[PDB]
RNA sequence: CGCGGGGUUGAGCAGCCUGGUAGCUCGUCGGGCUCAUAACCCGAAGAUCGUCGGUCAAAUCCGGCCCCCGCAACCA
RNA sequence: GCGUCGUAGUCCGGAUUGGAGUCUGCAACUCGACUCCAUGAAGUCGGAAUCGCUAGUAAUCGUGGAUCAGAAUGCCACGG
RNA sequence: UGCCUGGCGGCCGUAGCGCGGUGGUCCCACCUGACCCCAUGCCGAACUCAGAAGUGAAACGCCGUAGCGCCGAUGGUAGUGUGGGGUCUCCCCAUGCGAGAGUAGGGAACUGCCAGGCA
RNA sequence: UCCUCCUAAAGAGUAACGGAGGAGCACGAAGGUUGGCUAAUCCUGGUCGGACAUCAGGAGGUUAGUGCAAUGGCAUAAGCCAGCUUGACUGCGAGCGUGACGGCGCGAGCAGGUGCGAAAGCAGGUCAUAGUGAUCCGGUGGUUCUGAAUGGAAGGGCCAUC
């Protein structure tokens, strides 16, 4: 499910999510979809939204997903008192900082594309806008 | 809830500084490797602690080919 | 390497002797001629310095670089040196095997008024 | 564990000592070295004892 | 290395050292298959004969004639030829770790465990071992040339009642041919199919059987003398 | 070499069938006498003689010679 | 030895109007001769490598070095320190002796021999070749041998390529191909 | 899942015991005896020792994965 | 009767395979017999069990015939 | 004074790799021989000794060139000490410090004690 | 109870039933000097021999190794190979580091003898950091220090050690 396998270590910390993104380009294909809030990725999400886009272009153009989860998030079981150690890992997740591409697509005309990434959009939490690729 | 056990810390870094006036035979740093080599006027004990072989002022520098720090004490 | 693994096989004993801070007299033996001088603690400036290449030492000598050449050397480093107000110095191995002809060079320095 | 202590015993005559670990299994053989004995000020044989 | 029907006869042997004989005009032929005990006094040519067997002599008159198809392999009569500063394992394997047993490889630690030296007692010098524990040793590291002709001289010097019987019943199972010098005839009554009598002059007898069948055959043919002891002591 | 180590090496000579004798320096000690050698060298003639295989329908002719 | 003063007086001279250098010590050289019997199979017992050391003893009138296993690997079931191979190097006038005499009295006795492949450099004029038996040497007579395991012999030169290797062996009437 | 135990020929079990050495009884297959079948006699075959893996050396140690079998869930 | 081999997988064994062939036959590929040269394998007396034979018999050796263009280690007979 | 060479340093890629050309009067390596002290877990390959005929072939040293390695601004950005403010799991304003990466661009080293050729 | 890393906020220190791993040893050589040497991996050629054993030459440049976890180190090697060896010495110790204390650690140099080296020099254990247990009571060696009227002795004391 879009997940590491073979890890160095089981459990992570909580961290913080301040700062801003680096993958803030088009680089591979034409259209891509920001990310305007700030927020985290599950990796159930990235494949909801993933199958999203597909079902609406069906045949053309390939995808890339620039962003991967990577880090284990964890959760204490229901009705269980605090401490006794650290949570079984659950689920994994992509911090996202403004600016970062999270999907990007090539090979389709605009309004297609468009609407495309607008279907992709209704699932995922930050708010996330559409951005083409730029020369510099 | 298997781990938990952690070691005693073992107090290493740097003693005396630069521009200090040491005695002879006191401490200028102790060390696990060597990060820092025994320059002219210091010596190297088994722990790897370098104590200075003569009373002055700590100077260290980075001669050498490979861009090691070495420690050397100023006659003064 | 000839020179290439015999630098790195003397760089410990220079360094060692660096770190005394005394003056050391290093010998150079090549297949045609041998050297010898002596360094200052400094590294840097020399006193005194004989070799084969010198014109007179090597007119008595039928064949300048047997044990018979290096022992008039090792003789003549000696004069030079103690007329420079120079009486204790270290020898140097400079990579060569103490065997042959450097220790005749050292030996006849260390008869001839060096303490070493 | 499988080293024992065993005792260096002089060879002057003197009561004097080292004491040291050694594997008795796999070195049957006894020891013996040159040691400082400073009853008598001077490096003595040192062997092997209880 | 199967054996056939030669198996090494002897034709008008004849040995002595200096004057005195030991064994004169000696013809025999050892059978297939057949275990053979020897018996005789103390210094009647017993290991001279298995000396001259093993090429180590040479007999003053007849000749020995080997089978080509025969391995040999001797026990020597004495332990004292391991050297005592060398573990159990090195001594009999030698410093390897997969060593050889007649043509089949198989490691050398299972080998010698198979004659009871456990992992534990297997670091032990060999200076450093009983006289039983020594004889086992001796022999396991000899009988690894994977012979068929073997020369047992006195396999039973510092064994155990199990430990003789260990040995005593593996022998009978041997496919070659054994050759066995011992002094302790209960030993041999279990064991031996022929029968190599000394006696006096220098006179050595064959026999194809055991001790009983032997008495049997002193029986047949008898005399009457039973008068051995005499007590000499020693102080007047 | 480091002397006292090695089987004596020698300049023995030993005689061929065409000849071929050549002290040459071995650790024998006593000659073996020896087959055909470099004045009969098979380099010129085995590969010469090697090549036979290949062509049997001049085999089946000489069968016709009804 | 024989084919040392044919080198300094034939072959040099030939080669100078062949390749046409500028220097007469630019012609390559041929130094060392290096013969290894790796035996493997004295794992099970050592006798079989000391046979093999007389054996190379007998050819090359020098006592050989035996190597042992440089890694441990499962695959062949042995590992470091084990005495595996065994090894000669001849040096100069000996090394020109044992040359000789192996084209003189070993290649024609090569069983059902037709020559030796002229492909076989690899890419800097060194030469190796095979005898899968001792008996092509005349040292042995079926008497003390219990094997037939042969040999392996390298030719190392000083050539740059194997173009300019060609003719060093060549020179000296080798049996190729 | 909080705690323990187990996994070996087609079936049931040893051998894990401190590593160098895979066995047992039944059963499968082929002959024999018998009019024929059972019984009986003779001769064979086969097991990645659950799995991912990490001790010269393991079935044997250790960690994990899988499945199964038990035990405890008390005071209010 | 005179020789050799001296107990070995052999001067035992004669399978299998490669060449050369002779015949009968309209025709020897699937599918004949025989000859020559070379090759020289299992096999060192056989588990459970089981068969024949009471005198010119058992055991061993050779010859013959029927069928048939050719094709017997089988069958039917004969003697030592 | 100038050019060239050997040894000992200074500082450690702006100094090291790659490719092209090039040197043997002296210096320098290869080379010649090795019974001699010396050495080879075999070998004059290495270490070592006795020499001089050829050699500048490989290395070494010189120059030459931007395929590399390497160095690298200005501006901006990130961050952050102190004081305030917000919709406050994050930021903004005043002030002080201010990177890393990347762009331009620089880049075939500089140097002091001796001895030895030469002119 | 002890060792290594992170949490730990660029000196030191810093908690939780926070995240991950080890120790209760070994070595009379695996210690001391004096000489010498330098790895993993890949390619080409080559007898059995292959994907991988030994040999040769090229790229390679520490991805190697450390007696055992991890971190910091290591080419002058602290890694690898031999000779002779016992400094794995006795009494001290300027001066420092770290502890609430008990304690623990580093140490030039001095004296007496010692090994290695031609010497200059190095050596008071192992590349370092774990491999541990106070006091009381008792055991075994040395020492007339003491010895309950005196001379001895028992028993104490001091040094070494269990
Ligand atoms: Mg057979
Ligand atoms: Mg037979
Ligand atoms: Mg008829
Ligand atoms: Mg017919
Ligand atoms: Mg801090
Ligand atoms: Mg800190
Ligand atoms: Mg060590
Ligand atoms: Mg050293
Ligand atoms: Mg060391
Ligand atoms: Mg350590
Ligand atoms: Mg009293
Ligand atoms: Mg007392
Ligand atoms: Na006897
Ligand atoms: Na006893």
């Amino acid at each position: 499910m879009l997940q590491p396998k073979r890890t160095k270590f089981r459990k992570m910390h909580k961290g913080r999510n301040r700062g801003l993104a680096q993958g803030t380009d088009v680089s591979f294909g034409s259209f891509g979809l920001k990310a305007v809030g700030r927020g985290r990725l599950t990796a159930r999400q990235i494949e909801a939204a993933r199958r999203a886009m597909t079902r609406a272009v069906k045949r053309q153009g390939k995808i890339w997903i620039r962003v991967f989860p990577d880090k284990p998030i964890t959760e204490k079981p229901l009705a269980v008192r605090m401490g006794k150690g650290k949570g079984n890992v659950e689920y994994w997740v992509a911090l996202i900082q403004p600016g970062k591409v999270l999907y990007e697509m090539d090979g389709v005309p605009e309004e297609l594309a468009r609407e495309a990434f607008k279907l992709a959009a209704a699932k995922l939490p930050i708010k996330t806008t559409f951005v083409t690729k730029t020369v510099m | 809830t298997r781990n938990g056990r952690d070691s005693e810390a073992k107090r290493l870094g740097v003693k005396r500084f630069g521009g200090e006036s040491v005695l002879a035979g006191s401490i200028i740093v102790r060390q696990r490797g060597t990060k820092f080599h025994a320059g002219a006027n210091v010596g190297c004990g088994r722990d790897h602690t370098l104590f200075a072989k003569a009373d002055g002022k700590v100077k260290f520098e980075v001669k050498g080919p490979k861009n090691r720090k070495f420690i050397s004490i100023e006659a003064e | 390497d000839k020179k290439s693994a015999r630098i790195r096989r003397a760089t410990r004993a220079r360094r060692k002797l660096q770190e005394l801070g005394a003056t050391r007299l290093v010998v150079h033996r090549t297949p045609r001629h041998i050297y010898a001088q002596v360094i200052a603690p400094n590294g840097s400036e020399v006193l005194v310095a004989a070799s084969t290449v010198e014109k007179a030492i090597a007119e008595q000598l039928k064949y300048t670089g047997n044990k018979d050449a290096a022992a008039a050397v090792g003789k003549a480093v000696a004069e030079r040196a103690l007329e420079k107000g120079i009486k204790d110095v270290s020898f140097d191995r400079s990579g060569f095997q103490y065997h042959g002809r450097v220790q005749a060079l050292a030996d006849a320095a260390r008869e001839a008024g060096l303490q070493f | 564990g499988i080293r024992e202590k065993i005792k260096l015993v002089s060879s002057a005559g003197t009561g004097h000592f080292y004491t040291t670990t050694k594997n008795k299994r796999t070195k049957p053989e006894k020891l013996e070295l040159k040691k400082f004995d400073p009853v008598v000020r001077q490096h003595v044989i040192y062997k092997e004892a209880k | 290395p199967r054996l056939g029907d030669k198996v090494l006869e002897v034709s008008n042997l004849r040995k002595s050292y200096g004057d005195r004989l030991l064994i004169d005009s000696l013809s025999f032929s050892i059978p297939k298959g057949a275990i053979v005990g020897i018996i005789g006094p103390n210094g009647a040519g017993k290991s001279t004969l298995f000396r001259m067997i093993s090429g180590q002599e040479q007999p003053d008159s007849g000749t020995i004639t080997l089978g080509e198809t025969v391995k040999l392999a001797s026990v020597d009569q004495f332990r004292d030829s391991m050297d005592n500063s060398k573990t159990v394992w090195e001594e009999v394997s030698g410093g390897l770790d997969i060593m050889k047993i007649g043509n089949t490889e198989m490691p050398s630690r299972a080998y010698v465990g198979r004659f009871n030296f456990k992992g534990v007692d297997q670091g032990k010098r060999v200076g450093e071992l009983s006289g039983g524990e020594r004889g086992r040793l001796h022999l396991a590291k000899l009988l690894q040339v994977g012979g068929n002709m073997l020369l047992l001289d006195q396999p039973t010097n510092d064994l155990d009642i199990e430990t003789l019987r260990a040995l005593e019943n593996a022998l009978l199972e041997f496919p070659g041919c054994a050759m066995v010098i011992s002094h302790d005839r209960w030993f041999l009554d279990r064991i031996a199919t022929h029968i190599l009598d000394y006696q006096d002059e220098g006179k050595v007898e064959f026999f194809e059987g055991n001790f009983t069948e032997y008495e049997e055959y002193k029986k047949r043919t008898l005399g009457a003398d039973a008068l051995e002891p005499k007590r000499i002591k020693y102080k007047r | 070499m480091k002397k006292d180590i090695h089987p004596k090496y020698e300049e023995i000579t030993a005689s061929c069938s065409c000849g071929n004798v050549m002290k040459i320096r071995s650790t024998v000690g006593h000659d073996l006498n020896l087959d055909v050698c470099s004045k009969c060298h098979p380099f010129f003639t085995g590969k010469q003689r090697d090549v036979a295989t290949g062509g049997r329908v001049d085999r089946f002719n000489k069968r016709f010679n009804i | 030895a024989k084919l040392h003063d044919y080198y300094k007086d034939e072959v040099v001279k030939k080669l100078m109007t062949e390749f046409n250098y500028n220097s007469v010590m630019q012609v390559p050289r041929v130094e060392k001769i290096t013969l290894n019997m790796g035996v493997g199979e004295a794992i099970a017992d050592k006798k079989l490598l000391d046979n093999a050391a007389a054996d190379l003893a007998a050819i090359s009138g020098q006592k050989p070095l035996i190597t042992k296993a440089r890694k441990s690997v499962a695959g062949f079931k042995i590992r470091q320190g084990y005495p595996i191979g065994c090894k000669v190097t001849l040096r100069g006038e000996r090394m020109w002796e044992f040359f000789e005499r192996l084209i003189t009295i070993a290649v024609p006795r090569i069983r059902d021999f037709r020559g030796l492949s002229a492909k076989s450099f690899d890419g800097r004029g060194n030469y190796s070749m095979g005898v899968r038996e001792q008996i092509i040497f005349p040292e042995i007579d079926y008497d003390k041998v219990d094997r037939v395991r042969g040999l392996d012999i390298t030719i190392t030169t000083t050539a740059k390529s194997d173009e300019e290797g060609r003719a060093l062996l060549a020179a000296f009437d080798f049996p190729f191909r």
